């Protein structure tokens, strides 16, 4: 019931700025000490700042001491990190957590932050169709889009097993595109269509593409 | 000072042992009347006890229990008055010293103990005592139907010595030539309730009890009722005669003396008495001194908060989440706080729901409590106390364990966050076993308490020289380096400026944001209508009247946005219409209506 | 600043192994340790607090000892969905840092890849560029070998592949292919093959279509 969602990532310019929100239920921001935990890809986990708004005591990593501000509205029950001055080490997935005992408990899902020039790109999908067995594989193609990351679920969330939707990869062109296939009994072909939820926030794009046995 | 508080603990094995003796020594050092239960339990073999030696009187009872000290030295002790009983029987109870070289207390000592005036003695399972059932006990009792209320177990593992050779009647409190029994009632002439002497001239004054040098009532050993400078009394002073004499007007009745004013955290009445609580159609009000006094309500009494120990919740022993709404926007609460693991955890026998971190929200608007505060447990998510970040004055008239008014054990907070606390009125404060806790030696405890005869009692918290670092120690900016926690929003004192609630090096006098003055050390802003000045003061003030310079237009004497246009600054005032000249100053309109006026003039009226 | 040091780097054991990892602080950091569990690409899970007293919910598997300075997160049995990386977290000196982290691996045995082929979206061919699909379905270890053939021609330098990250059921990756050809080659050419080599593969196998014929 305790629960942290935050916002406020995606795409900035080097030198621009982003602030993003970590709102929570089941307990008081004001009177709790939340944190905020950034992780480069591919990297541990670094500590970027605190605050416990009850106090007032504010704390910053030098490492962002000078660009960041740490704040805490009481009546929307929300932290906020404002950032300033981005660059391109800068790029993570930002946590929000809560101070517990001496540990943090309830943390955030994680938003991310993408410090680069290049602009917001939408992503096409295409369909994988099976062939001419026993199970067969069908999935869909998100190619060309920019930045991270895009969502891909199946009929609304309600198919998860057979499921796999890879990690993107970068391209020459500098644009991403993942695949996301799913196996399914090979008599199930016609009478029985399966549906991708394509989600590309960033650029605003919700497609969904049924894949049939063509 | 010479009186003290008693505790109030009974046979409650101690809340943290290590400091346990320092809480009696600061208690009862110099202390001669305790105005309550003398408790002495739980003493060590080794224990140095020196400081009990100018305990002359007590008003309460005295109870000697568990100890392994062979002997409490209490020999100045006169008189008990049993206005409080142990068990609801006992005045005097010495029980349990010593396991069932050894242990155990191995004699009384009571040399002075001369009156007990109410309730009787009970001496059980105490191994190594001797010579208690030598003692003459109806002789110390006022009324000998307080011998139909002794119990004295004479049990014991030691042969004892006889009493000194030097004794009257073999009646001694110990081995000693001065230890002998003093027989001051059932040794006595006619009349007389207590003598110095078998003669009839050697009678006591009608007022003394214990005994008395002479016959008259300045040579009291003890006022039977009351003190008055010096003079025993029946009554604290309607006259009938033509005339006034020496002996200084009228006094207040304090315990069992007569005084000219209450003492500090006590409240006068119309009584004529000094008190820690008011009875009932009374408030409470405060004089320009600071001085207290009960008084009757003019009007229906308005709206009172009770703590616990007091109204309703006077049986109630903490708060819980049944009762933590009673306490929503009480700036000032009459009784203590008390929080316990029952608190949080909650009672699942009642239908009882464990409270939960964001309910003592509650407790963000209160400024005083007159009882005491004590947190035994506090929720894991709560870093500090900020939510009694309010907080000014912990009166203490309730002492928790009757000792202390502040006590915070077993919490694991890593800071206080008390930043308003200003002020414990009395009692001793006890911080012990926070594992996590800085910044209990960075608080000056010696401003926030009033007489030099309470103090911090403090064991098994973060070690002080582990608490250096930032976000652990003082921040720069904190005057004297005194904080509650870190940061430049904890400070006690602020070393340079406020702004809002921190400490800042500067205020924007000549360079910065948004401009400010000064006043009082705190930095304010400027009105938005000033311009902003090189190098120099922008203004003097928060009104935009009091800028150097304006940002846009002038209308004297302000600094303005715009001009008036057809404004009237109150009914029954005709519309004020102006225009703005080359340099900026609003120029007044001319002849009324037709051309209504406005730089270059418009219709309309 | 204070260095928890993480031992080892990574790890790989088997179902029901007794893992054991190691966390060193540079200076006495008292009792007031934490253990998280972040699996790729979420949120860390809080495991162990104040070195040995273990968060609700978390099975009985994991436990906490300190001595000294030296923190010991260890796993009785491990579980396949115990794939993740184990931070070490100190809270007595400021700010909080985070051991490098420990990536725990899980072992099997040899599993065959299920090989598909997916033709180029009827909807992308009306667009100039043409993406062939190969998908290596639940197979471990992790090292196979794609090699794409158009025309029997062998292909280099112009596709990629992408991992899944090791299944929390069964302990085996996925593999996808992507071969990104012009539809100017595409149309040049008529049988596309795909073809596999693993460790459970006794024989390479191949998976091909023919394009818009059969
Ligand atoms: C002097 O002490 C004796 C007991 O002798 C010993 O020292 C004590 C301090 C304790 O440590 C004892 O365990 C030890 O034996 C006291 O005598 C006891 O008195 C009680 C009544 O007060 C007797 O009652 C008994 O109670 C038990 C348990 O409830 C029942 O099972 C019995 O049926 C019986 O009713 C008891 O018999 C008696 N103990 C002995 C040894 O028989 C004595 O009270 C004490 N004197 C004074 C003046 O206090
Ligand atoms: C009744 O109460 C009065 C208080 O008005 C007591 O008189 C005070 O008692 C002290 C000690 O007996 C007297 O002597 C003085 O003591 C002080 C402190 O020890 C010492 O510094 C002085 O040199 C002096 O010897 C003094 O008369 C008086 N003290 C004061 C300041 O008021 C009286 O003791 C009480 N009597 C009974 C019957 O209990
Ligand atoms: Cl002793």
């Amino acid at each position: 019931e305790v629960q942290l969602v935050e916002s406020g990532g995606g795409l900035v310019q080097p030198g621009g700025s982003l602030r993003l929100s970590c709102a929570a239920s089941g307990f008081s921001i004001w009177w709790s000490w939340i944190h905020w935990v950034r992780q480069a890809p591919g990297k541990g986990l670094e500590w970027v700042a605190s605050i416990s708004p009850s106090s007032g005591w504010t704390s910053y990593a030098d490492s962002v001491k000078g660009r960041f501000t740490i704040s805490a509205d009481t009546s929307k029950n929300t932290a906020y990190l404002q950032m300033n001055s981005l660059r391109a080490e800068d790029t993570a997935v930002y946590y929000c957590a809560r101070w517990w005992s001496s540990a943090m408990d309830y943390w955030g899902q994680g938003t991310l932050v993408t410090v680069s020039s290049a602009s917001t790109k939408g992503p096409s999908v295409f369909p994988l169709a099976p062939s001419s067995g026993g199970t067969a594989a069908l999935g869909c193609l998100v190619k060309d889009y920019f930045p991270e990351p895009v969502t891909v679920s199946w009929n609304s969330g309600a198919l998860t097993s057979g499921v796999h939707t890879f990690p993107a990869v970068l391209q020459s062109s500098g644009l991403y595109s993942l695949s996301s296939v799913v196996t399914v009994p090979s008599s199930s072909l016609g009478t029985q269509t399966y549906i991708c939820n394509v989600n590309h926030k960033p650029s605003n794009t919700k497609v969904d593409k049924k894949v049939e046995p063509k | 000072t010479q009186v003290c508080t008693g505790t109030d603990m009974k046979l409650r094995l101690p809340a943290s042992p290590e400091t346990h003796l320092d809480m009696l020594r600061h208690l009862y050092q110099g202390c001669q009347v305790v105005q309550g239960n003398l408790e002495l339990t739980y003493l060590p073999t080794n224990a140095s006890l020196s400081f009990l030696q100018d305990i002359q009187e007590v008003q309460g009872y005295v109870l000697i229990a568990h100890n392994q000290v062979r002997q409490v030295p209490l020999q100045r002790l006169r008189i008990v008055r049993g206005t409080q009983l142990f068990e609801d029987n006992y005045a005097l109870a010495v029980l349990d010293n010593g396991d069932p070289s050894p242990g155990g207390l191995r004699e009384l000592q009571l040399r002075s103990l001369t009156e007990i005036l109410k309730g009787g003695v009970l001496i059980q399972r105490n191994p190594q005592l001797c010579y208690q059932d030598t003692i003459l006990w109806k002789d110390i009792f006022h009324k000998n139907n307080q011998l139909a209320l002794t119990l004295i177990d004479t049990n014991r593992s030691r042969a004892c010595h006889p009493c000194s050779p030097m004794c009257k009647g073999s009646r001694c409190w110990g081995e000693s030539s001065e230890d002998c029994q003093s027989l001051t009632r059932t040794v006595c002439a006619g009349g007389c309730a207590r003598c110095k002497g078998p003669l009839p001239t050697d009678c006591c004054h009608e007022q003394c009890a214990a005994g008395c040098t002479g016959p008259k009532h300045s040579d009291c050993l003890a006022c039977l009722h009351f003190n008055h400078s010096g003079i025993c009394e029946l009554h604290c002073p309607n006259t009938d005669t033509f005339e006034s004499m020496p002996n200084p007007e009228g006094r207040y009745t304090f315990g069992a003396s007569c005084v000219t004013a209450c003492p500090y955290n006590y409240l006068s009445t119309d009584v004529g008495s000094c008190t820690l609580v008011c009875p009932l159609h009374n408030q409470e009000v405060t004089a320009e001194d600071g001085t207290q006094r009960c008084e009757k309500c003019s009007k229906p009494c308005a709206r009172v908060c009770y703590g616990l120990g007091m109204e309703h919740l006077r049986e109630v022993r903490a708060v819980t989440s049944a009762n933590i709404q009673e306490f929503a926007g009480c700036k000032k609460i009459f009784g203590s706080l008390a929080f316990l693991p029952e608190s949080f955890d909650g009672d699942p026998a009642s239908n009882t729901a464990p409270l939960q971190p964001e309910q003592l929200q509650v407790f963000e608007t209160l400024e005083e409590i007159t009882g005491y505060l004590y947190i035994s447990a506090w929720p894991d998510s709560l870093p500090d106390l900020s939510v009694f970040q309010n907080l000014q004055v912990i009166r203490g008239r309730i002492l928790h364990n009757g000792a202390y008014s502040l006590t915070l054990q077993g919490l694991g907070i890593s800071w206080l966050g008390l930043r308003s606390l200003r002020e414990l009125g009395s009692g001793l404060a006890l911080i012990h076993h926070n594992t996590h806790l800085c910044f209990v030696h960075t608080v000056p405890w010696d401003q926030l308490f009033r007489n030099p005869h309470q103090a911090l009692l403090h064991t098994a918290n973060r070690p002080e020289d582990e608490c250096v670092g930032e976000g652990l120690a003082c921040h720069q900016l904190c005057a004297r380096g005194h904080c509650w926690g870190p940061g430049p929003t904890q400070c006690v004192n602020c070393s340079q400026f406020l702004r809002g609630q921190e400490c800042v090096e500067e205020c924007r006098v000549l360079q910065g944001l948004p401009r400010e003055y000064v006043n009082a050390r705190h930095c304010l802003p400027c009105h938005p209508e000033c311009q902003p000045q090189n190098g120099s003061v922008t203004c003097f003030g928060p009104e935009a009247d009091q800028c150097v310079a304006c940002a846009h237009y002038k209308d004297p004497p302000f600094c303005v946005a715009r001009c008036p246009s057809g404004v009237k600054p109150d009914l029954s005032y005709m519309p004020i219409w102006k225009f703005p000249d080359e340099e900026g100053a609003c120029q007044p309109c001319p002849i009324n209506c037709t051309h209504s006026c406005v730089d270059l003039d418009d219709k309309g009226c | 600043d204070i260095q928890m040091t993480q031992s080892p780097s990574s790890l790989s054991a088997s179902v029901g192994d007794r893992v054991t990892i190691t966390c060193r602080a540079s200076q006495s950091v008292s009792s007031a340790v934490a253990w998280y569990q972040q699996k790729p690409g979420k949120a860390p899970k809080l495991l162990i607090y104040s070195a040995s007293s273990l968060y609700s919910g978390v099975p009985s598997r994991f436990s906490g000892s300190r001595s000294g300075t030296d923190f010991t997160l260890t796993i009785s049995s491990l579980q396949p969905e115990d794939f993740a990386t184990y931070y070490c977290q100190q809270w007595w000196w400021w700010p909080s840092t985070f051991g490098q982290g420990t990536k725990v691996e899980i072992k099997r045995t040899v599993a065959a890849p299920s090989v598909f082929i997916f033709p180029p979206s009827d909807e992308q061919l009306k667009s100039g560029t043409a993406s062939v699909v190969c998908l290596l379905n639940n197979f471990y270890p992790r090292e196979a070998k794609v090699q794409w053939k158009v025309d029997n021609a062998l292909q280099s330098g112009n596709s990629q592949e992408s991992v899944t990250e090791q299944d929390s059921k069964d302990s085996t990756y996925s593999l996808s292919s992507t071969l990104t050809l012009s539809k100017a080659d595409y149309e040049k050419h008529k049988v596309y093959a795909c073809e596999v080599t693993h460790q459970g593969l006794s024989s390479p196998v191949t998976k091909s279509f023919n394009r818009g014929e059969c």
